[PDB]
């Protein structure tokens, strides 16, 4: 219907966009004394101090960390763990996709042909000072060796403790290992 | 009303005050509608998220 | 509008040779000007002249370039430097980064000929 | 020897600019100050000077108000702003 | 397909509020203003009562 | 001759929202001049993601912002959806807009609510608190982590939503606008607000434009630029919602601007909660997304491409692109370059505190120190985001 | 001499645990404002959380910064600490039971009140760097200014009752209290109380500081504590200005046809159950307003120094300098000028 | 009568029931045709009114791309603020990025947006390590940390620039 | 809920021994039937009270003053 010449329809302004006016202290429906008293008992900090003291009667969101933990999910990314299958074997078989998918390079592997003639790890570190906790190294695994335990109670006096090697892995998943069952019998599907 | 509220407070899933403390709640609140904002403990997070009966069903969509 | 700093100069870029001598001539005596103060805000252990001469070592490093545009960068970044460091913008360990010399003789053994070299792995 | 007496002692011993409004404020608590201690006296002989030294003190406050007017409408405690908001209008010559 | 998804409820939520509820309370003001000139004079009425008798109680002494 | 008086507000702040090394020059308490420095938290972040694949890289985007990062990894999302020629599946679409919405009423809480501990207000701030922590329950429970996610990937979605979560986010919706009321309390009406806010850091619509200012900053000036609704993305095309503007420029429209769109996430919230549709929240391709485990240990194709995305990763075309969200701090982006790798050649993020802090100069001139901290405040610069 | 020196141990004793003990209130007392709890871990339920802070602070360095003063810095905080406690002396629990018992406690209160500003002023001269003076100076102009308005209502209510007596002051308060025909002046007493202690929604000086490199109470160690045992008093002692001036102090119901009805003579049980009741009335009313340092607190922001001394000298002067005019002709109207007893 | 502790557990409320899901397949870039033929009219217009500057222009999903020389910045940048139907009033970003197999290793670009409009437009240019670029910080001033961070990040020199 | 009643039915519900060794523990008083106790000797209890707000049901007592 309209030609528009460097401008649209779009861009034409909102039909009421021009603001009425500034009101004056004339065209004030609110008397003079009332908006004083207001002014000079301070209402709405009387007003704000009754929502605030509402507040003080009011349960507390505090817990107590130590006897009672927050919530914690099967999704949950804290340590880190090597697991073992029921036979006692580890499920472990360098295939370096945790070494190659991580972000900070953290992992470090070395593995060789085993005695029995499989392949297998004599290697794997995590430095979790390198770490950013991401779990794509517990979604590449095809086996689901390396895991991302709920715990997070693993501060030390040392950096040095913070190296995770092969064995402090397998120790911690065989500590974990019902915590990571139930983990992963809630979280597999979704994975 | 108009469809974004007012709501009541039986309706708001927090946890309240029974009886003479409801009354003197109603009566000393700025707004009665509003609530404590505790959530009720039989339905926020229950079932536990690792005892979901839902996650043995499941299947990629 | 955003307004420039203390001591900053609008970049330009000289179309001449005889007009940057004289901007850098002009940047040479104003480091030598605020030499006491560099030693003043930053906590130095040595002499301004020490200062001044490693200020003349840094303008003899570039002394042997005839490329103009080259010379509008070094002149450039000389401005930069000067008010990173009138201005208290920079901190001692950044300054001292030009007075290696300054600081303790590192070690006994710093070798010059080859087979200390050979015998350290450096050759 | 008394209790106030034994208190008394026990405790003790067991390059730049600025704005002229930060200095008035100063300068002018002094004579505030002494007005409101002069204001001692009447209180505490308001009953004796009945009607009189009301009278004489009421003078003396709205004089004092008198200064106290002229202050306010100075603005001489208000700061001021040097890098003021363009005001001016946008004029292209043609 | 779609077997075990978490999904809505086939007659939706019931609505939220999201608009202000912030009700104005409160007497207007001038109640406000009557009651504290009220309370004033009673309390001048209370005072200068007992300042008329502190001054007989001294003609006494 | 005004001769000035240089101080630091110092590196070592208590009300900055990070680090920053701030350069006043006063003549008495008058501002004249300012020069923010800042790197003092520039990590490096454009180098890095150069020897990165474009999954790798994702955990960056995450970690430029201390709060907002669901929106932040949302661009690079789309930027790499938009070389890669992919459609997200719709419940990813949605999902994406309800965490895009639960993710900027976390971040409005933390901006207004420091806004406020700076300006005095303690409390606010921590009956604010609370409110976020429940709503991060909700980011353990779909991604594992409390802050920093990974959530969204080019693609869509990392992993469906959990059994039983609509229905807290339900409750937790039905009780959010109480709490937003009871902060509007203290707050709003208030004289001393006012005072603080009114009239102060006040900008112009043509000089909001000319300095690249994007978000509330810009519709406190009265234009109305949202590009939720300018330019679409995920859902906010099949969502309805309100954009508020302002008149006055200043710090209490800014405000006011911060709780309208609370409110107005909230009732997007409900109703995405309301209609989240069956289906996929991961592309079908598994040349993009890695497939589901069911099958990588069982079909043959499957595997393979699981191996070559968690190797190599997925080949974008060559290209380059910038596209932008309406990030709750402004106008965010990202100017991406393809070179037919895994790896990106470029990537360049804009951040809206760049050119907030960069205003500030600007904005702070004849100004007092209070009034700066609250258009510091009114910012809210995440100064990892304005180091980059 | 002995049971004056039993009568200032108890005293200080009961002042200095009252101090200690309100700054665990005032932290509690917030926290359950700001729907969380504590400290409530250092002792049963955190009644030893002050002696904890105390003691990691007496244990701690001396140090003293190289272009500083060490005297100043030292002797201030003391010297803040005994006038502001001196303060305490003319402070009544009982009719007449007080240690000093002077006849012009108000006036001692207010001159004390006056040599209190020097800890401030000395603060910046601790410091040879040029911002801190500029900051001490705003943080004394807000104290001089606001000393000016906590007087003027000395003084007005000086005109009802004739006498520079505390306890006359609050024998006369028997009638009716005088919050109820000055209530304005109880919120204006309390406004500047609020302002001479420096306390939010004044605290512009401590917050300004806390972002700069200094202009702030940079002290360690002893200072520290006797800085926030002086705080923690002042505050104390302004509300009880607040209470003996125009909360009728120590007064309560007439507990005269009781202690008729149940004692039948004067023993040293009825003066004690008498000086209990007493002291009980002006102890919870000191709660209720110390609870509401904290009140106003949690609630309202921050002030900025324009808008400060702007409150001060154009709204509350103005109203005062009326109110001077007011009264004396209230009690001009109806012939009830005060005598002198 | 009602009461929390009488609440709807919704949680038992009747959930809804999909057997199929229907996603129809789709190309993303069919939803492009119409707005990039009008991106190459209104690129068009625009070389046949600068012929002296304009190299030339791209045009890839909805973003358009010009191609100049440095010396056509600042005439460029002031069509493109000034001219009423290319109102690119607002700054968005400056980046740099390095090409050595190229001469001119260097290539600033520009975005920019129109509110008035709804449309965003790029302008790129190129440098050297000895090469500078005029600065538009005469027009947006929001230039000026965008050309201190490309400096700092690139090397490239970014002529009249008040503080580099 | 934090009010008085609260903690006197709870320490009327287990015993003072229990009341102390929980102030000198937790520092709140807390009642709960037992749902066993692991290999390290911590007991674990459950609360169903209605005064007790979500992440409260469910607490420990250690068996080591020393607890971690
Ligand atoms: C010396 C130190 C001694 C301190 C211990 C005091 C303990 C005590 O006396 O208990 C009294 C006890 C306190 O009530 P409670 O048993 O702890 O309340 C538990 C209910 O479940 C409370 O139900 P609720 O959770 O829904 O809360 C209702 C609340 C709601 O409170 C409000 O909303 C009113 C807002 C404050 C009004 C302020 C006016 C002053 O009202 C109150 O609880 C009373 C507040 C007064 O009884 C009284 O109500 C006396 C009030 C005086
Ligand atoms: C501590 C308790 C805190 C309470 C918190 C709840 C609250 O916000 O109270 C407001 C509450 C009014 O809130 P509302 O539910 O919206 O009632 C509206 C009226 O019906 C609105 O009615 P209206 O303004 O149109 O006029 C009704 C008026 C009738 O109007 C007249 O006839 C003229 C009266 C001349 C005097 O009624 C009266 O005159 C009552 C005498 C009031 C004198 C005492 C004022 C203190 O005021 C109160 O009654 C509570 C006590 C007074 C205020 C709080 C305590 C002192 C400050
Ligand atoms: C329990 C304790 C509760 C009290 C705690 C209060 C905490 C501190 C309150 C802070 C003061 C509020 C404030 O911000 O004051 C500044 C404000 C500036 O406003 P202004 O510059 O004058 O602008 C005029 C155009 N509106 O101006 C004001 O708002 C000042 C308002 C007056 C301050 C209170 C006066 C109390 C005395 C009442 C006297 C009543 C007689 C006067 C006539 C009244 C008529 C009804
Ligand atoms: C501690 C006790 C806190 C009590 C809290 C209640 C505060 C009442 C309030 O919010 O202010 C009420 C105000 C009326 O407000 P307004 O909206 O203008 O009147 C029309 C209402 N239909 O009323 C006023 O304007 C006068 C202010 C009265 C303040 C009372 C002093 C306590
Ligand atoms: C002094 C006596 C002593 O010797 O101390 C004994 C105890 C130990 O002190 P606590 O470990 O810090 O408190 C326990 C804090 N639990 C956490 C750990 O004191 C107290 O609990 C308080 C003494 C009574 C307070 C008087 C008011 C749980
Ligand atoms: S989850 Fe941790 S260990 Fe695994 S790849 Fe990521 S950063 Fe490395
Ligand atoms: S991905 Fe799993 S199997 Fe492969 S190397 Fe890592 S931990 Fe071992």
């Amino acid at each position: 219907i309209n030609i528009y010449a460097g401008g649209s329809a779009a861009a034409a302004p909102p039909a009421g966009f021009r603001i009425h006016r500034p009101a004056t202290w004339e065209e004030s429906e609110e008397g003079a004394l009332s908006k004083a008293t207001k002014y000079f008992l301070l209402a709405e900090m009387f007003r704000g101090l009754y929502v605030v003291l509402e507040q003080f009667f009011r349960a507390p969101y505090t817990i107590y960390y130590p006897f009672e933990k927050g919530p914690v999910s099967p999704r949950f990314r804290g340590e880190h763990a090597l697991r073992r299958y029921p036979s006692g074997e580890e499920r472990c078989i360098a295939c370096k996709l945790c070494e190659a998918i991580c972000p900070a390079l953290a992992i470090t592997i070395d593995a060789e042909e085993r005695i029995d003639g499989s392949r297998r790890t004599t290697k794997y570190d995590i430095d979790m000072t390198k770490c950013i906790y991401c779990g794509y190294c517990q979604e590449s695994c095809p086996v689901d060796a390396i895991v991302e335990t709920p715990n997070v109670e693993y501060a030390t006096e040392t950096r040095e403790e913070l190296l995770y090697n092969k064995e402090k892995l397998l120790a911690n998943g065989d500590k974990w290992e019902l915590e990571l069952q139930y983990a992963l019998d809630a979280d597999a599907p979704y994975r | 009303m108009l469809p974004g509220g007012p709501v009541p407070v039986f309706k708001k899933y927090t946890v309240g005050s029974k009886g003479i403390w409801e009354k003197l709640r109603v009566l000393l609140a700025i707004a009665p509608n509003r609530s404590t904002g505790n959530p009720i403990v039989p339905l926020y997070r229950v079932p536990t998220p690792g005892s979901r009966p839902e996650a043995n069903v499941y299947q990629d969509p | 509008a955003i307004i420039a700093t203390a001591f900053a100069e609008t970049v330009k870029f000289s179309g001449s040779k005889q007009e940057l001598q004289k901007r850098t001539l002009a940047l040479y005596r104003q480091f030598l000007r605020g030499a006491p103060t560099f030693a003043d805000l930053y906590e130095v252990q040595f002499s301004i002249p020490t200062i001044r001469t490693k200020i003349r070592q840094e303008f003899e490093r570039h002394r042997f370039v005839d490329d103009l545009s080259i010379q509008n960068v070094l002149y450039a970044k000389g401005h930069m430097e000067y008010q990173e460091c009138i201005n208290f913008w920079k901190q001692q360990a950044q300054f001292l980064k030009y007075f290696p010399e300054e600081d303790d003789i590192q070690g006994r053994h710093q070798p010059s000929n080859f087979v200390d070299k050979f015998l350290k792995n450096r050759a | 020897m008394n209790t106030f007496i034994i208190f008394i002692i026990l405790i003790p011993i067991v390059r730049l600019a600025f704005n002229a409004a930060f200095i008035l404020v100063a300068i002018l608590f002094l004579p505030f100050d002494l007005e409101i201690s002069t204001l001692l006296p009447y209180v505490m002989s308001i009953y004796l000077v009945s009607n009189y030294g009301f009278t004489i003190v009421l003078l003396f406050l709205l004089i004092l108000i008198i200064g106290f007017v002229y202050e306010i409408n100075t603005n001489a405690l208000k700061i001021n702003k040097h890098n003021k908001p363009n005001t001016d209008s946008l004029i292209y010559k043609l | 397909p779609s077997v075990g998804q978490d999904l809505p409820p086939v007659g939706g939520y019931e609505p939220v509020q999201w608009r202000r509820n912030l009700p104005a309370r409160g007497f207007r003001p001038l109640v406000y203003l009557a009651a504290l000139c009220g309370i004033c004079g009673y309390g001048f009425y209370r005072a200068l009562g007992g300042i008329q008798e502190r001054r007989e109680l001294k003609r006494e002494k | 001759r005004i001769r000035a008086f240089t101080i630091n507000f110092g590196p070592q702040h208590p009300a900055a929202h990070g680090v920053l090394r701030l350069i006043l020059e006063l003549s008495g308490e008058e501002i004249i001049r300012s020069d923010p420095h800042v790197g003092l938290l520039h990590m490096g972040t454009e180098k890095l993601i150069e020897y990165k694949t474009y999954m790798q890289a994702l955990p960056y985007f995450d970690r430029l912002d201390y709060v907002s990062m669901m929106t932040n990894e949302q661009v690079f999302s789309l930027a790499v959806e938009k070389l890669l020629n992919v459609e997200v599946p719709l419940r990813g679409k949605y999902i994406r807009t309800m965490f895009g919405e639960i993710t900027r009423v976390l971040n409005h809480l933390m901006s207004v609510c420091s806004h406020a501990m700076d300006v005095g207000a303690l409390t606010p701030f921590l009956w604010g608190f609370e409110e976020r922590e429940k709503l991060m329950e909700f980011y353990e429970r779909v991604s594992g982590a409390r802050l920093h996610a990974a959530y969204v990937r080019p693609g869509g979605v990392s992993q469906d939503l959990p059994a039983g979560l609509l229905d807290d986010i339900y409750m937790w919706a039905t009780q959010f606008g109480d709490r937003l009321d009871e902060i509007e309390e203290l707050l709003t009406d208030n004289r001393i607000w006012k005072l603080r806010t009114v009239n102060i850091g006040t900008v112009t619509a043509q000089d909001a434009l000319n300095l690249g200012l994007s978000g509330p900053m810009l519709r406190g000036s009265g234009i109305p630029f949202d590009i939720r609704k300018n330019a679409p993305y995920d859902a906010y095309d099949k969502v309805d919602f309100d954009v508020p503007v302002g008149m006055n420029g200043d710090c209490y429209d800014r405000y006011l601007i911060r709780m309208a769109e609370f409110r107005q996430s909230l009732r997007i919230i409900e109703q995405c909660c309301n209609d989240m549709p069956a289906g996929a929240v991961k592309v079908e391709d598994f040349k993009i997304n890695s497939p589901p485990r069911n099958l990588m240990k069982e079909d043959m194709e499957a595997l393979i491409h699981h191996f070559l995305l968690y190797t190599k990763g997925y080949s974008v075309p060559p290209g380059e692109t910038y596209t932008a969200i309406e990030a709750p701090k402004g106008e965010m982006g990202v100017y991406v370059v393809s070179d037919g790798s895994e790896r990106p050649y470029k990537c360049k993020i804009r951040a809206p505190g760049f050119a907030h802090l960069g205003a500030f100069d600007h904005i702070a001139r004849g100004h007092f120190l209070p009034d700066a901290v609250a258009i510091i405040g009114t910012m809210d610069l995440v100064f990892g985001e304005v180091d980059r | 001499m002995i049971i004056n020196i039993v009568e200032i141990l108890i005293f200080l004793v009961c002042v200095l645990f009252s101090v200690a003990y309100l700054t665990v209130a005032e932290r509690k007392t917030l926290a359950y404002m700001q729907r969380r709890l504590g400290p409530n871990f250092v002792g049963y339920y955190g009644l030893l959380q002050a002696f904890a802070d105390a003691v990691k602070l007496l244990l701690k360095e001396i140090v003293l910064p190289k272009e500083s003063n060490y005297i100043i810095l030292v002797i201030s905080p003391l010297i803040t600490l005994i006038t502001a406690l001196i303060g305490w002396v003319v402070i009544p629990l009982g009719p007449g039971i007080t240690l000093g018992e002077l006849n012009l406690g108000i006036l001692f209160s207010l001159a004390i009140g006056s040599l209190g500003v020097f800890g401030s002023l000395l603060s910046g001269w601790s410091s040879n760097s040029k911002y801190s003076l500029l900051g001490s100076i705003r943080s004394t102009a807000q104290l001089i200014s606001y000393e000016l308005i906590l007087t003027s209502i000395f003084i007005i209510i000086i005109m009802f009752v004739s006498s520079l007596n505390i306890t006359t002051i609050i024998e006369t308060q028997r009638v009716v209290w005088y919050c109820i025909p000055l209530l304005p002046l109880l919120l204006i007493f309390f406004i500047a109380s609020v302002a001479e202690t420096a306390r939010p929604p004044f605290d512009l000086t401590e917050s300004e500081s806390e972002l700069v490199a200094g202009y702030f109470t940079e002290y360690s160690g002893s200072p520290f504590v006797f800085f926030f045992l002086a705080e923690y008093s002042n505050i104390i002692l302004i509300s009880a200005f607040n209470g003996y001036l125009l909360l009728g102090g120590y007064l309560s119901f007439n507990y005269s046809y009781l202690f008729n009805i149940l004692f039948n003579d004067y023993s040293y049980v009825s003066f004690l159950f008498e000086g209990l009741i007493n002291s009980s009335a002006y102890a919870i009313k000191l709660v209720f307003l110390m609870f509401s340092f904290i009140w106003v607190r949690a609630a309202f922001p921050r002030f900025t120094y324009d808008n400060l001394i702007n409150f001060c000298w154009i709204i509350l002067l103005p109203l005062l300098f009326g109110i001077f005019l007011i009264i004396p002709s209230t009690l001009y109207i109806f012939d009830s000028f005060p005598t002198l007893i | 009568a009602p009461s929390w502790e009488n609440i709807k557990d919704i949680r038992l409320d009747p959930k809804v029931h999909v057997d199929e899901v229907y996603e129809p397949i789709v190309n993303p870039a069919d939803r492009y045709l119409q707005h990039v033929s009008d991106l190459h009219q209104y690129a068009k217009y625009i070389m046949a009114a600068l012929p002296k500057y304009i190299q030339g222009f791209s045009v890839w999903k909805d973003e358009l791309t010009l191609h100049v020389a440095p010396s056509a910045v600042i005439p460029v940048t002031t069509f493109l603020r000034d001219n009423t139907s290319t109102q690119y009033k607002s700054i968005i970003d400056i980046t740099a990025v390095d090409y050595p197999s190229r001469e001119n290793r260097f290539e600033v670009v520009y975005n920019f947006l129109s509110v008035r409009h709804n449309s965003r437009i790029r302008l790129k240019t190129y440098a050297t390590e000895v090469t500078p670029v005029p600065s538009i910080t005469c027009l947006y001033e929001g230039a000026n940390w965008f050309e201190r961070e490309a400096y700092d990040m690139y090397g490239v020199f970014f002529e009249g620039h008040p503080d580099l | 809920s934090s009010s008085l009643y609260r903690v006197l039915r709870n320490a009327w519900e287990v015993g003072p021994r229990s009341y102390w060794k929980q102030l000198n523990s937790i520092g709140d008083t807390k009642s709960g039937r037992l749902v066993g106790t692991d290999i390290y000797g911590n007991k674990f209890y459950e609360t169903d009270h209605q005064d007790e707000i979500h992440l409260r049901t469910r607490y420990v007592e250690y068996k080591e003053k020393d607890y971690d």
